[PDB]
């Protein structure tokens, strides 16, 4: 239980970054709508939020299942690897986030 | 900026874009195990 | 990392190159002045 | 005087700027000799520095020469010029060190 109200709790907290990258996207392109590049970066980066709100409903839905209750490895397994995932994705924003912010600056 | 730049952010972009859809399809798949 | 980025900052190197080429021309031609 | 001393002030500032960029090539190339880029990168600040060292001596010399004294117009728009790629080239050094900072970490 524990670990996948942090996993979620991660995952929102990266929604939140999403969201401060995103607001940082419009601030630039409402500057430039010349390029479609970055009307390409902003509809990525919100197709991203929509499956990033959608896993958070999913798993939404599996917790509180789960807190209706009191095979439990292969659950902890995938938990490993959407960690590892997300630190993945974690690591991919941040490098944006600077290439973002040399652009902008 | 030098469209070099702003390719490879286009690629993290992508590259974000397939880590999330593998997140998902085990989200959907561990909902359905 | 990506060599798109990297070929930007040799690109942003050869510009400072080039601006310092022109401080050294006009420092040299204007002790000579 | 004080624009002489101010502008070569703000030589020898970027060249300190630039002498710290060249410790942190040697870092990062010392890890990688495997890549002639940064060989690259390595020699051409190397270049820069050295052609920074000679200005710096050229006006040096001009500058105690001058002292040396108690036709200016050509002299303070050259002072404009320099100051104005001078600019040009410090931020040259930090989008610079800006994507530096991005391939490092």
């Amino acid at each position: 239980l524990y670990k996948l109200k942090t996993f979620l709790e991660n995952l929102r907290r990266h929604l939140d970054r999403l969201d401060k990258h995103i607001k940082q996207l419009r601030d630039i392109l409402s500057e430039n709508p010349e390029d479609e590049r970055v009307k390409d970066a902003i509809d990525l980066s919100e197709r991203s939020v929509r499956i990033v709100k959608t896993v958070i409903k999913i798993f939404e839905d599996s917790v509180r299942k789960k807190e209706k209750r009191p095979d439990d490895k292969e659950l902890d397994k995938l938990l490993d690897t959407l960690e590892k995932i997300l630190q993945t994705a974690t690591k991919i924003i941040d490098d944006a986030n600077k290439l973002l912010e040399y652009l902008r600056r | 900026g030098d469209p070099k730049v702003v390719e490879t952010y286009v690629e993290l972009l992508k590259r974000h874009e397939k880590a999330v859809k593998e997140l998902l399809e085990i989200a959907k798949t561990h909902a359905k195990k």
